[PDB]
């Protein structure tokens, strides 16, 4: 963990410290990383996404510019994680939304299946496709990819 | 022998259209 | 026992459907090289094999065995990997069906479709939406036809109807435990859904062609030129050859019209032939043979559309010298026209239909292009609106309107919960439960609505 | 190297021509709408040759007294009596006939074959030298446009 | 020629309205407005 230049003198000795070392100086770093990554890493997200829509809904800030400059360390960590979709909320007002994006999603998605079943698509869309059924067959599409992916990743 | 027969037989389908 | 080779078979089938395409290349492979190695046949009304030194007998046929059996996993592999998409794809449709235009309740279908008459016993069976992701399919369209029509006569032909009556009978203290014995799942099994099921996979086109292909591939064995069916393969199978087979695909239509225009042209020359050329048509073998003549209607028309249209020159090369009185300029002229009708301007046709679908294609493609590079997909604004900021509409289509983040968005919404969303979540779901779509931002953005 | 070999033998010297092809930029108009498919136009030849090895197994199978390219009388050879013979007769003589292949063969004037085989040798020609030259004659017309 | 009359009569239709020819841009503001505008305001069927 000291070869790696990441951790440095604090982080390495906190990291010691939060050690098992039940008398016989060995872990199991497989419950460790269980026990301390796995809720770590939905709270960061959250924080991570509560930070992103704080910046895009609140910019010119340098106030919270400078916070953004020291959690971009654990922002950056979640950037292939969260997406943003713009929607028709309240009356007449384009909401931001966010969630959450599962790598395994974000794995089978750049199937080069999935990528032509895309490419013909928007093919077929842009040419016989009508105007007032675009979304209508557009979520058809996204159903199908979607079932495909699951059934693509129970294999 | 299916040269002229072939035809013929291909226009005796079309008697049913004929009665009718 | 039955647990491990359950998660056996289960193996097996995975391992046959990740493994599909590339044992359909494997297949083409071996074609290939039963065809090559087909290329050493002699006759003797005995076809032999004599052409090398050994080891070329018994490898065709351990390669036909091998073909057979290949051909065998990728008709077995093709029942796992897409056979889930089309009876899903099926499901949704009948389902929607169901619930938004009431076909089985209020708009009965007519004889002019198979497809209609044939989801009519799946609505009633007990697991209906197995690949739908969700089962509250029924419960909607009970609560949309509850009290405009029979309460229990659209239960009786959805099913569920004695299933609910005891449901509602148990809900009271009245439940005893399920009991779950090994070897007796043949009752418990659906077998109507399967019936089903498997009328849709054998009207399902893409397996109705690896039928074709297995059955050949098992002709293969009583003759060994049956593997000869199998090139056909790398135009009616793979995407390689999509290009070129298109030019001809595309028209298809003009095509077959133009062959039509043209044996009717070939039949109006062949008349007028038949009614004014007599001395003529004499193509007699080392003289004093005449046969072949224009003696006859069906003889003289199947001898010009054999004949005259093969000629490259029209008809007047194959037939004897017009040098006759009082038919010296008639059938000049005819000849002539002929050739300017047959083969000049009716051959054309049938290039520039071939010709024009390349150029179709060609602007298909363009314009596809041009739609994706100058509008957004789902807002549709335009590229020189978010071009003002520097590279404003990539950003502006990488970031804010990605479809890939509005599918990975409808794909959380199936699978996360439907207690746990929040309040544009929940939104969100109505909307898509509905089926109105009005959330999609239509002619707005966020870059619209400030500054 | 063309050139030092072109002492040894005076004839070298002509593979010197291709350069006015693939050196100066003065053919480019008319080679590109050559070698800007390619790919289109070699498997272009290759479902060609597809075509000509499906009508040459159905020739090797189902006509057999056709192919007597005899001289003089009573010399029968270059017949069907091979695969690979029959398909390089094809190949060669077939595809440049200019008028299919029905022009190249005995007269189909026997029974039980009248019709068969003036359907094989018409679609033969409306497959090989109608549809599958138009599309090699396209493939150069539309690098144009 | 005649594929692209026929690709021009369809943009022609698809782009501008047959009665005020305005544009398919300034009724595009509303959501579907120019076929409702076609289809409601102006439509060739009401007037005759
Ligand atoms: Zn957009
Ligand atoms: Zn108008």
């Amino acid at each position: 963990m000291e070869s790696h230049k990441h951790y440095t003198q604090s982080e390495t000795e906190f990291l010691l410290s939060c050690a098992e070392t039940d008398e016989n100086e060995t872990l199991d770093y497989e419950e460790f990383v269980k026990r301390f990554h796995e809720p770590a890493k939905d709270i960061g997200f959250n924080v991570a996404v509560l930070l992103t829509n704080l910046s895009e809904h609140m910019p010119n800030d340098t106030r919270l510019q400078t916070f953004l400059e020291l959690a971009e360390s654990v922002l950056n960590y979640f950037q292939p994680f969260l997406g943003r979709i713009e929607i028709m909320g309240s009356a007449k007002r384009i909401e931001r939304v966010y969630f959450e994006i599962s790598e395994s999603s974000r794995t089978q998605w750049e199937k080069p299946q999935v990528k032509e079943s895309k490419r013909q698509f928007i093919f077929d869309v842009v040419n016989e496709g009508g105007e007032k059924e675009k979304m209508e067959l557009f979520v058809n599409f996204c159903e199908d990819t979607i079932f495909e992916m699951q059934l693509a990743a129970q294999i | 022998m299916t040269v002229k027969d072939m035809v013929l037989a291909f226009f005796s389908s079309y008697w049913s259209v004929f009665v009718t | 026992f039955w647990k491990k080779i359950i998660a056996y078979q289960q193996k097996l089938l995975n391992y046959f459907a990740r493994n599909f395409y590339n044992m359909r290349m494997l297949a083409l492979f071996v074609a290939f090289a039963i065809n090559f190695i087909l290329l050493f046949y002699k006759v003797s009304v005995h076809y032999v094999l004599e052409e090398s030194s050994g080891y070329m007998e018994p490898t065709l046929r351990i390669l036909a065995i091998l073909h057979t059996i290949i051909s065998f996993f990728c008709i077995i592999g093709y029942y796992c990997l897409k056979v889930p998409l089309v009876i899903f794809k099926r499901e949704k449709e009948v389902a929607r069906k169901l619930e938004f235009d009431g076909l089985y309740i209020t708009e009965q279908p007519s004889e002019d479709d198979i497809k209609g008459q044939w989801d009519r016993l799946v609505i009633n069976t007990q697991s209906f939406p197995n690949n739908y992701w969700d089962k509250f399919v029924k419960r909607k369209v009970m609560d949309k036809y509850g009290e405009f029509y029979g309460r229990d006569r659209i239960s009786e032909l959805l099913g569920m109807d004695k299933a609910a009556l005891d449901f509602s009978d148990a809900r009271e203290k009245k439940k005893p435990k399920k009991d779950s014995s090994l070897s007796a799942v043949l009752n418990s099994i659906d077998v109507k859904y399967q019936m089903w099921k498997l009328g849709v996979v054998f009207t399902d086109n893409s397996f109705l062609y690896l039928a074709w292909y297995m059955t050949m591939s098992v002709l293969g064995h009583y003759n060994n030129f049956f593997f000869a069916a199998h090139l056909l393969d790398i135009a009616m199978g793979f995407k390689t050859l999509r290009t070129i087979l298109s030019s001809v695909t595309h028209n298809g239509k003009q095509l077959v019209l133009t062959v039509g225009l043209l044996a009717v042209v070939v039949y109006l020359y062949t008349v007028v032939a038949f009614n004014f050329f007599r001395k003529f048509y004499n193509k007699s073998e080392d003289g004093d043979t005449p046969d072949m003549k224009c003696d006859d209607m069906l003889t003289c028309y199947m001898f010009h559309m054999y004949v005259g249209v093969r000629a490259g020159g029209g008809i007047g090369d194959e037939i004897e010298d017009p040098a006759g009185d009082e038919y010296e300029i008639y059938r000049i002229i005819f000849d002539i026209t002929f050739f300017f009708f047959v083969i000049v301007i009716l051959l054309a046709i049938i290039q520039g239909l071939i010709i024009d679908a390349f150029g179709e294609l060609r602007d298909q493609q363009e314009q596809v292009k041009e739609d994706m590079e100058t509008k957004c997909f789902i807002c549709g604004i335009g590229n020189d609106y978010f071009d003002t900021v520097p590279h404003g509409f990539e950003t502006h289509t990488l970031q804010e309107h990605n479809l890939a983040n509005y599918l990975f968005f409808l794909m959380y919404l199936i699978n996360k919960d439907e207690t746990e969303h929040t309040g544009q979540e929940s939104y969100v779901w109505k909307m898509y439960q509905e089926r109105c779509w009005e959330f999609f931002p239509a002619g707005d953005c966020f870059r619209k609505q400030y500054e």
